[PDB]
């Protein structure tokens, strides 16, 4: 019989809370993560919000890699990081030199640092005012290897997962696969990005930046909201959970993944429908087991028409009810489907389901039960966690209730 | 109208791929052809042309209208 | 062969040796030097010399249509595809379906693709003025999920960070998901463009006083498959990649550490190592890496196989180009049959990571 695999911890830095009680209360309530862009200067883009993590202080969450050593993704992946093994209840005697897997997933890594650089280069009209602390710090890779060196943990497979707005779930995934493995009893995961202007001007050329509100599955809705953070799980095998006594969250039941073969940047309803079925299968679930979909649901026409497509050729005429996180966070890229798998994991644990916020009509080519605007108290056991990304890139995770 | 519609012609064939007047449509095209065609003419003419008008830029005629209405030409 | 071992049955690749597996076997025999001079086309660079692949043109080697706002990334990836699964006449040679998966490694993908794209947000003159057409060749994924579109691969497509050590970062993942059953084959490699961005970054990065970067470029691409189900002749067996973190800024000690896990994983000694292949970065921390090795395996394991600093720095490349270049030796002496190879990388990020293959 395979592995049994539990999450013992969340590390959450949201546009709608720091830490899990905080975040728990945001999801309950349908806080919403939008405010004014402070990051970067917005003149000229015709619109100012986001949704940016408002109060960062990172010296309080990391103690031992110089600030500098990291630019702000790598900043919010190490205090998620910290914050995850603390809810774990983790000691030095629980990890050190122990074998781990720790990924973390990008869509944009320090992208901000990029322009920063550039904005040097610009100003002198010359390359060699370039900061070297800068240039030093860009390459994807840093986002996982600075948790190995926060932590003090030497013996760790470091993984940045690169697959844009799917990454969360793919690294939970890895993880999974990891402990499933044998070859390791613990797992750090999930994603993180910060708000830039690359993200910014990228959706505003594509014409999927909202003038407004993010509204997914909304008959009216126009586009996303950048945002930013980053969640950590921190995955264990059960026995190691149980044996020093770790309160446990919920159960990774599996995953699947899937690549569209198809387009570049458009959604496809064949592939996210096999995403979901190899999950389903992975899981060992049924379809009718599953108590609600937390849909990757951008808010974008595209992305909302074809998931729920996808969703009803999978699941048919009645499908579980349907939620969009993003509703609440906007798009926060490579950490989205790390802190959507959280949200799902609080959901089965305190019984709710997060509402799919500033919804006034449902598409009637997305007949789904989207949980409009307010949570709803419910039995939930059973929780599947869509994501896909550009490059056809599609994963689907399925999260359960431990005993 | 005059040798704008010229700079439009060879603007949109760049970025659509054919080379003769005319239908968006069935003519190659693809949601981000056309998305190409409506950010090279903002550029071109430094004007603002709304996404939400991409639906009505269909001939190499129909967006004439669009780029000229939203230029104040 | 252990139960499930993945296994190298196939291998291409495009580097300043040239396109094809063929030019690579070529350099890698006659220990060629790659380095020339950079078109004055490029603009501006820091360093007069680079390790570009000769004769790599997009538009020529993958024709005219979707091929104009394509990146050099890209292009190399799609390139080596077309090396590993068709024959000479450009049918399919290598069956795939839904069960091949794909793991790309990389640095930080396109940095030309995402500094043009920003250098025109900030000199055009409304911010949003960037090139639509070019928007999808800036994601890190774009490489991979072009080689998913290009040959109909619809199953686990992954791209992965890390550097030097992507390939190898890449190939544990590949090993780890096959285990799982979630493919049967795989497609593992790691690229990397030359570009100017990529050259101006380098000499930011660089201490006064420290050596010029000498930068290459290039992809190698590896078809894996299960040992007791191969479709073709085993070239390897992948018996243990081993990674860690050095944590303590001694990475000679991490290398000695990673390569002693590595070897009792595959139930192998020291001793029995008839290649090893460092990554030969131009630093202190791969003089350190030489060092590790050399107090570890024979003497003759690290003269087996031509220095990689010839390729000059390859980045996300390097561990890739290092597999091959194994794999062209092993090719070229039939005394390989049954021995051990060991290649070993460091990144500047901090990892270290090492594979023991046994060559077939
Ligand atoms: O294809 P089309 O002709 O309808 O129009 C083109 C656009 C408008 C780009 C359309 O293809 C589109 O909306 N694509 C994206 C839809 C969407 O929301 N898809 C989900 C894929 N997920 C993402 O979450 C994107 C992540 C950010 C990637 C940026 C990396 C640099």
């Amino acid at each position: 019989a395979r592995r049994r695999v539990v999450l013992t911890g969340f590390g959450v830095i949201s546009s709608i809370g720091t830490g899990v009680e905080e975040y728990t209360a945001g999801l309950r309530a349908g806080r919403s993560g939008a405010r004014p862009i402070t990051r970067f200067d917005t003149e000229g883009f015709g619109q100012n919000t986001a949704c940016e993590v408002p109060d960062f202080e990172p010296g309080r969450w990391i103690h031992h890699v110089p600030l500098d050593d990291m630019g702000r993704a790598g900043q919010y992946a190490v205090a998620a990081a910290r914050m995850a093994v603390d809810d774990a209840g983790l000691t030095e005697d629980d990890l050190g030199e122990r074998q781990a897997v720790i990924t973390v997933g990008t869509t944009d890594g320090e992208s901000h640092d990029i322009a920063v650089l550039l904005e040097q280069e610009l100003a002198a009209g010359d390359p060699e005012a370039m900061d070297p602390v800068l240039a030093r710090r860009i390459n994807a890779g840093r986002l996982s290897t600075v948790i190995a060196r926060e932590l003090r943990m030497p013996n760790v497979e470091a993984t940045t997962v690169t697959t844009a707005c799917a990454a969360g779930n793919y690294s939970v995934g890895y993880g999974l696969d990891s402990i499933r493995s044998g070859e390791v009893d613990i797992a750090l995961c999930g994603g993180a990005d910060a708000v830039c202007r690359k993200a910014f001007a990228l959706f505003k050329r594509f014409g999927a930046l909202t003038p407004d509100v993010v509204r997914p599955f909304d008959k009216d809705r126009q586009g996303i909201l950048t945002g930013e953070g980053a969640g950590i799980l921190v995955l264990e095998s059960l026995e190691s959970a149980l044996a020093r006594g770790a309160r446990i969250h919920a159960e990774v039941l599996g995953y699947g993944l899937s690549c569209d073969a198809a387009h570049p940047t458009a959604p496809n309803r064949d592939g996210i429908a096999r995403g979901i079925r190899l999950a389903l299968d992975d899981a060992g679930v049924e379809q009718e087991e599953i108590d609600f979909i937390s849909a990757h649901g951008t808010g974008t026409k595209a992305n909302d028409k074809t998931e729920s497509a996808a969703i009803v050729d999978v699941y048919g005429d009645a499908p579980p009810r349907t939620v969009a996180v993003k509703s609440m966070l906007g798009h926060s890229m490579g950490a989205a489907s790390a802190l959507g798998a959280i949200a799902c994991g609080l959901a089965i644990e305190h019984g709710f389901i997060p509402p799919t916020i500033n919804h006034r009509e449902t598409d009637p080519d997305c007949p789904l039960d989207v949980v409009p605007n307010r949570a709803v108290e419910a039995d939930v056991r059973i929780v599947q966690n869509n994501s896909s990304a550009f490059a056809g890139n599609n994963a689907v995770l399925i999260l359960g209730t431990y005993g | 109208a005059p040798e704008r519609l010229s700079r439009i012609r060879e603007i949109i064939a760049e970025n659509i791929d054919v080379d003769l007047d005319g239908f968006i449509d069935e003519l190659g095209a693809d949601s981000l052809k056309l998305i190409d065609v409506l950010s090279a003419l903002e550029m071109e003419y430094s004007i603002v042309i709304d996404m939400n008008e991409l639906p009505k830029m269909t001939n190499v005629e129909a967006t004439y209208q669009v780029t000229a209405a939203a230029a104040g030409w | 062969l252990p139960p499930g071992t993945p296994v190298i049955t196939g291998w291409s690749a495009v580097s300043p040796y040239g396109i094809g597996r063929a030019e690579f076997a070529a350099g890698v025999r006659a220990g060629a030097k790659t380095a020339v001079k950079a078109d004055a086309g490029l603009g501006p660079l820091p360093s007069s010399d680079v390790c570009t692949v000769p004769g790599f043109d997009i538009q020529e080697q993958l024709g005219p249509r979707g091929t104009a706002k394509m990146d050099r990334l890209t292009a190399l990836a799609l390139v080596a595809s077309d090396g590993l699964l068709l024959d000479a006449d450009g049918n399919r040679a290598v069956a795939t379906d839904e069960l091949t998966g794909v793991v790309l490694g990389i640095t930080m993908g396109s940095l030309e693709n995402v500094t043009d794209f920003l250098r025109q947000s900030y000199t055009n003159a409304r911010p949003f003025y960037v090139d639509a057409g070019r928007i999808p060749f800036g994601s890190l994924n774009h490489a991979a999920g072009a080689t998913a579109i290009r040959h109909d691969l619809k199953g686990p497509n992954t791209t992965v960070a890390g550097g030097r050590v992507s390939g190898l970062l890449a190939l544990n993942y590949a090993r780890r998901l096959m285990g799982q059953g979630r493919a049967t084959k795989y497609l593992v490699g790691s690229a990397e463009e030359f570009s100017a961005a990529h050259a101006w970054f380098e000499h930011t990065a660089t201490a006064s006083g420290d050596p010029a970067p000498l930068l290459g470029e290039g992809c190698g691409l590896f078809l894996v498959e299960q040992a007791e189900a191969a479709e073709r002749p085993p070239l390897a067996a992948v018996l243990s990649v081993e990674t860690r973190v050095d944590i303590d800024d001694d990475p000679g000690a991490a290398v000695t550490a990673c390569a002693r896990r590595a070897l009792r994983r595959a139930g192998v000694d020291a001793g029995e190592v008839w290649a090893a292949v460092p990554c030969a970065a131009p630093t202190a921390a791969g003089r350190a890496e030489h060092e590790a090795l050399a107090a570890l395996v024979p003497a003759d394991a690290l003269s087996r196989v031509p220095s990689m600093e010839l390729l000059g720095d390859t980045g996300a490349a390097s561990a890739s180009f290092q597999i091959a270049a194994v794999l062209a030796a092993a090719e070229a002496d039939a005394d390989s049959r049954g021995r051990i190879a060991l290649v070993c990388a460091v990144d500047r990020d901090g990892a270290v990571a090492v594979a023991v293959l046994r060559l077939i």
